[PDB]
């Protein structure tokens, strides 16, 4: 109902209130399964913290490359960045990426399978723990006060990223240059530069 | 009709339009591939 | 070869065989105005005649000392010598389609064994039953075995009503 | 009983209840009414899904992944020819051989699972391995050192649901798998190959122009 | 225990009191006695194996006379095998004769007897009396150092199967480019 007046929250959001960003919208009833939704949630975060990090790294390095501060390093497209040489092969780099999330993700995982069994470290640190799919990681303690409020910024904000990602992605597909390219590339005219008039999206138009 | 039905049911009529059936399909199946003398697939 | 017996597409005698066939009915044909129903006729016949002894001759049957072709019948002799399509591949299909048949009719009978009037329900046949018997009949080679692995498929002597000996 | 069934308004036989994962009432042939047929009618099913999943994997990933330009390995019709032709490649027959010869031993204990599903665990079988093979109550889902992850041991209506997402998955691969031998037998392409092939023109390129589904002879 | 393989979890209740136990056992294969009973032995005499191949895997390279893999070489090739430099004129099927004959005897032996003697025997096989004096350390000790021989054994088996070099070889190539000579390097083991 709050996605979308005079429509009707799919009861498995009804009552559930305890979820980021609830606003009734499930058209597919994809989180029926309370174990699924449960699941769900959990992919949600990941991917819209992911894609926030993504997300601000695409458009920060592209803006730099636009602008000119970060040298031959930053002086590329976001997607063409293969091409530099780092001080490292591009395989290695994969190798020692694999071996790092491999740790991360099975502590995440762990902790997903039984919340709250895998706080502490093997030296004895514990760290608190508050709901599922927030593990406590507050340096600073930005939590103690309208917690929910904070949560729904952050769930807001990541919806917002993923959308932005499938966006690059789709436009890079779409048009060339950089993502900021693009949006000076629209905002030039505006009413010709449209997802309409690209010869990739609606097909119907000039075959 | 019921009557008509059951009467087309029975074995002297049954029996002699399914041989009707099976023949002309023999016939067809010879008239579009003629001269088989092998299962070639 | 198998057995004494060169591919007809090798044996002279086969297109022999063809040559005079094609020239018989030539020779037919040099009566008609070749626009005539039965200049056609005699055009179409010689069309198939080709066509058949191309296709004999492509699929490589075997021919003997006579221009005519033959069949082998043994399994493993004809599957590594490519001609399962002899008798094999039809031993099969026909299996197949006997069992098929065979099937249906004897379901059918035990379907209407079980009703009020067993003697009536053979003369004026039950259609709809028997076209769904028919249906089913396609899958008898796993329904037979079936049964067979199940012992509902034959019926013990003891039950067999037998002769005085 | 209410589930939704393969013909909506048609009920199903009283014989395919509603217990078997993946069960839509579909039996036309009335293939199943023995029990105990049903039961081996289950157990194939679910080797021909997961030998069909395993496969149509093994065809399209190779496939699609030497498309875009990785791995380059030929497609799947020709792969056998590719290594037979390798130099140091094993004899055909001799391969053959020896892949019979070790799925002899599995495939035999996997049958004695199936005829008493307890068969294989009985102490003394092997040197210590035999109580992996305890079986789950149900032939075909071995479990134990099978299903390393333990996915689905928690909540029975747990392994009740990925029960049908598997069946239903290898149902569809074995389609799939259908299409490819049928696909590969018409046009000589491959399956990519084909995908790309009718997006082009879907009104010219299908199975009515390719002159091997619809006889010549009739048209 | 001392132990917990994943430091969060639930492990199984029959790996407790074992030398050595870190409830690694998610494949549930030593859950009935008698399995386990046989899998202990079986790994301590696995894990002995292992040490002494390790130290002859290294030892037949760090003193200098060749690999561990060429060592079977001079079998054939006409004839003639080096043991330090010695000629040890002794064909191929006598070696296996002898080697038979030996770890027959020996292995029908050591098995033939109770299960705790087939894998923890006192007698001469302790002859400096370390057995007594809190065992169970130094059982730890003797489990611990063949798990790592064990997989020192299986490296260098893989090693040789995908860079085709030697342990002090392969680690040489390593330490002199870090970088571009891994597992990840050669085109075997990571493919993508
Ligand atoms: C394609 C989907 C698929 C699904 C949904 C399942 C589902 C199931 N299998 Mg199963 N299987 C599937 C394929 C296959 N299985 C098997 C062989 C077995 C065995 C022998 C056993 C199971 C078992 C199980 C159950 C629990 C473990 C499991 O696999 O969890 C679901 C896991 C996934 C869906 C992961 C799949 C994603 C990814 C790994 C795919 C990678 C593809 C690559 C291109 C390669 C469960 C009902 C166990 C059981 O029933 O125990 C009681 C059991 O013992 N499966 C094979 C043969 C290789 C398969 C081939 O495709
Ligand atoms: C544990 C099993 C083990 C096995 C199966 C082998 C097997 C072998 N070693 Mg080896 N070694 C083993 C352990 C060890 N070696 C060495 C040190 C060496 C050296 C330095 C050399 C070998 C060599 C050899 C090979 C020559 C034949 C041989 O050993 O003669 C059988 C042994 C004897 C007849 C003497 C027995 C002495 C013993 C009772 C004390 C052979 C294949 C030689 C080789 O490879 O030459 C090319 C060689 O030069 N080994 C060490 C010390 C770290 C080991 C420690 O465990
Ligand atoms: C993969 C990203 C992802 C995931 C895992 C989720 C997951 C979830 N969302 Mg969310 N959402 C997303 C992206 C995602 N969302 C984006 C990008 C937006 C902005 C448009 C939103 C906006 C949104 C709203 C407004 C709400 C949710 C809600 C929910 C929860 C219930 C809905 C559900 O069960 O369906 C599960 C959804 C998926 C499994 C995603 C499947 C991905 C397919 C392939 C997308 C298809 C491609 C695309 C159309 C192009 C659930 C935990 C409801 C909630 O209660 O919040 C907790 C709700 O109110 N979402
Ligand atoms: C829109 C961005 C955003 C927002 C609003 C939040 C908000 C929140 N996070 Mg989250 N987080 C984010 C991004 C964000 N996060 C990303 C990208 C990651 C992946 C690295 C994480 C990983 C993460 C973890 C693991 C945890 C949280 C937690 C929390 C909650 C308490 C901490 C907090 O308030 O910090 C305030 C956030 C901000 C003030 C945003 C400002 C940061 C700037 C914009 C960064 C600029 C540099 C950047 C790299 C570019 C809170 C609701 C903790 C929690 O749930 O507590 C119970 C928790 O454990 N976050
Ligand atoms: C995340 C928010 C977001 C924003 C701010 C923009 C902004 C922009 N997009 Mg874009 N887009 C988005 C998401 C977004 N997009 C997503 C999720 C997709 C996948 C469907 C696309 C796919 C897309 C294509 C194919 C193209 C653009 C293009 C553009 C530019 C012209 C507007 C247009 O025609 O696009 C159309 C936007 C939509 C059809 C829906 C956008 C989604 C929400 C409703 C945005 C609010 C413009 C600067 C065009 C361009 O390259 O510039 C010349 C263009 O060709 N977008
Ligand atoms: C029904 C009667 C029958 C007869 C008379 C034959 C006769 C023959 N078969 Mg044969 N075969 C049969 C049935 C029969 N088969 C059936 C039912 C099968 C399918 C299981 C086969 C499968 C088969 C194969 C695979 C082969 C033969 C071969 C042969 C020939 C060699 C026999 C031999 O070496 O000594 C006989 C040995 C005995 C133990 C008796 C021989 C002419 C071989 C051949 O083709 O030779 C060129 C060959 O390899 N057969
Ligand atoms: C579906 C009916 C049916 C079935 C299952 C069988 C089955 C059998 N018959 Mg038999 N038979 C039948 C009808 C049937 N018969 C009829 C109608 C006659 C009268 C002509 C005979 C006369 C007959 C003789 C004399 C002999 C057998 C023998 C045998 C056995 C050897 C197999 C064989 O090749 O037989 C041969 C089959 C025939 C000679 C004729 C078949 C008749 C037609 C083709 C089938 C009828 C189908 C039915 C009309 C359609 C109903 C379908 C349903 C949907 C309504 C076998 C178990 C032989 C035996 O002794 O066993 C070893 C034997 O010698 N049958
Ligand atoms: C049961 C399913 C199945 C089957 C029957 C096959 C069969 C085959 N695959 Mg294949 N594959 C499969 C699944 C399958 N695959 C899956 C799921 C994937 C992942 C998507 C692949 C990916 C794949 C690739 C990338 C390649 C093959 C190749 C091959 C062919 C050569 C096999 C070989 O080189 O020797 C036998 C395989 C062995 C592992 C030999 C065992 C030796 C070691 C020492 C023992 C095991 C360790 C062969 C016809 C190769 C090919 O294209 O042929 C030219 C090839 O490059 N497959
Ligand atoms: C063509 C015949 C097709 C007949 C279709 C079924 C007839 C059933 C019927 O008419 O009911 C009998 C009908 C009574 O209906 P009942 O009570 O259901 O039997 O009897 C009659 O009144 C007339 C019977 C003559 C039926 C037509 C005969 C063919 C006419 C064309 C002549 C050539
Ligand atoms: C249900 C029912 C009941 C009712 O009542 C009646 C009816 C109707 C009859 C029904 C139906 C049926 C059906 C549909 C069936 C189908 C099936 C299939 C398709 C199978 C496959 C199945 C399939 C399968 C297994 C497959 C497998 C595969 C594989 C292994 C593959 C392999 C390979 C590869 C990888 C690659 C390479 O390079 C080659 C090869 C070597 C080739
Ligand atoms: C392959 C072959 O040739 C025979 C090997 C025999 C064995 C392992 C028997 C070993 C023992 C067992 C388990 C009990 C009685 C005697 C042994 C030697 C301890
Ligand atoms: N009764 C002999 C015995 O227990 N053998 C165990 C083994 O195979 O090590």
């Amino acid at each position: 109902a709050g996605w979308d007046l005079s429509a009707e929250v799919p009861a498995h959001l009804a009552g559930r209130k305890d979820l980021a960003g609830n606003y009734g919208f499930d058209p597919l009833n994809l989180g029926k399964n309370p174990e699924a939704l449960k699941w769900y949630q959990q992919a949600e975060l990941q991917n819209g913290r992911w894609a926030m990090l993504g997300v601000a790294g695409i458009l920060v390095q592209e803006l730099l490359h636009s602008t000119g501060l970060g040298g031959k390093a930053a002086d590329v497209y976001w997607f063409d960045a293969g091409n530099n040489t780092f001080w490292a092969p591009k395989e290695t780099l994969i190798a020692i990426s694999f071996l790092m999330f491999n740790w991360a993700e099975l502590n995440r995982m762990q902790d997903y399978i039984k919340p709250g069994s895998n706080v502490t470290d093997p030296f004895g640190n514990k760290i608190k723990y508050v709901e599922l799919g927030y593990p406590g990681f507050d340096p600073l303690s930005f939590s103690k006060n309208n917690f929910d409020e904070w949560k729904l910024k952050e769930i807001k904000n990541a919806r917002l990223a993923m959308l932005a990602f499938l966006g690059i992605v789709a436009q890079h597909n779409a048009q060339p240059g950089s993502p900021l390219e693009q949006l000076g590339a629209h905002l030039a005219n505006p009413w010709k530069n449209h997802f309409i008039n690209n010869g990739v999206s609606p097909f119907l138009t000039d075959n | 009709m019921k009557d008509f039905t059951t009467y087309l049911s029975t074995a002297p009529v049954l029996t002699l339009l399914s041989v009707t059936v099976v023949a002309g399909l023999l016939i067809e199946i010879n008239r579009f591939f003629p001269d088989a003398l092998i299962a070639a697939f | 070869d198998v057995a004494g017996l060169t591919p007809c597409s090798e044996s002279k005698a086969f297109a022999k065989r063809k040559k005079n066939e094609v020239k018989a009915l030539n020779k037919r044909l040099k009566n008609y105005e070749a626009d005539s129903a039965p200049a056609l006729a005699l055009k179409a016949t010689i069309a198939r005649t080709e066509a058949r002894f191309d296709k004999y001759a492509k699929q490589g049957l075997l021919c003997g000392t006579d221009g005519l072709p033959h069949l082998i019948a043994d399994p493993g002799l004809a599957l590594r010598y490519g001609h399962a399509g002899d008798v094999f591949i039809p031993t099969i299909g026909f299996i197949y389609f006997a069992g098929w048949l065979g099937y249906a009719g004897s379901k059918y009978l035990q379907a209407v064994a079980a009703t009020a009037k067993p003697i009536e329900k053979e003369i004026i046949i039950d259609v709809p039953l028997a076209w769904k018997l028919l249906w089913e009949g396609f899958g008898w080679p796993l329904r037979a075995f079936a049964e067979y692995k199940n012992g509902s498929l034959m019926e013990d002597d003891a039950k067999i009503t037998v002769s005085p000996r | 009983a209410t589930r939704p069934l393969w013909q909506p308004g048609v009920e199903a036989p009283k014989h395919l209840d509603g217990t078997m994962p993946g069960d839509f009432g579909f039996d036309p042939l009335n293939l199943g009414v023995n029990k105990e047929a049903l039961n081996w009618y289950r157990n194939a099913e679910l080797q021909n899904g997961r030998w069909a999943m395993l496969g149509v994997a093994g065809i399209v990933i190779p496939a699609e992944l030497t498309r875009v330009g990785v791995l380059n390995v030929p497609e799947w019709a020709e792969a056998g020819k590719v290594y037979a032709e390798s130099e140091n490649a094993i004899p055909f027959a001799s391969l053959l051989m020896v892949q019979l010869f070790l799925f002899n031993f599995v495939e035999i204990k996997r049958w004695e699972d199936i005829k008493k599903p307890g068969s294989q665990a009985e102490p003394g079988s092997f040197l210590g391995f035999e109580s992996g093979f305890k079986g789950t109550g149900i032939s075909g889902y071995p479990g134990g050192a099978f299903n390393p992850f333990g996915l689905g041991n928690s909540s029975k209506e747990a392994m009740d649901d990925l029960k049908w997402r598997e069946i239903r998955n290898g149902r569809l691969a074995m389609v799939a798998f259908l299409g490819f031998l049928s696909q590969h037998a018409a046009t000589g392409k491959g399956p990519l190959d084909n995908l790309a092939d009718h997006l082009a023109d879907p009104w010219g390129a299908n199975f009515c122009s390719n002159g091997v589904s619809i006889p010549s002879a009739l048209g | 225990k001392a132990g917990n393989w994943l430091p969060g979890s639930e492990t199984p209740a029959y790996l407790e009191n074992l030398p050595a136990s870190y409830g690694f056992d998610p494949l549930g294969l030593a859950a009935e006695p008698a399995s386990l009973a046989r899998f202990r032995e079986s790994e301590v005499f696995h894990g002995r194996w292992a040490m002494l191949g390790a130290a002859g895997v290294l030892g037949v390279e760090v003193l200098g006379y060749g690999n561990w893999y060429d060592a079977p070489l001079p079998l054939v090739q006409g004839g003639q095998a080096t043991y330090f430099g010695a000629s040890v004129p002794f064909d191929l099927g006598t070696l296996a004769a002898i080697e038979f004959a030996a770890m027959a005897g020996a292995e029908s032996f050591r098995g033939a007897a109770e299960p705790e003697k087939r894998v923890y025997p006192g007698g001469a096989f302790d002859p400096m009396g370390m057995s007594k004096g809190n065992s169970k350390e130094l059982k730890t000790k003797e489990i611990k150092n063949g798990r790592l021989a064990m997989l020192a054994c299986l490296g260098f088996a893989a090693q040789h199967a995908a860079t085709g070099a030697s342990p002090l070889e392969a680690l040489a190539s390593h330490l002199a480019n870090p970088m571009a000579v891994n597992f990840a390097t050669n085109g075997v083991s990571l493919p993508l």
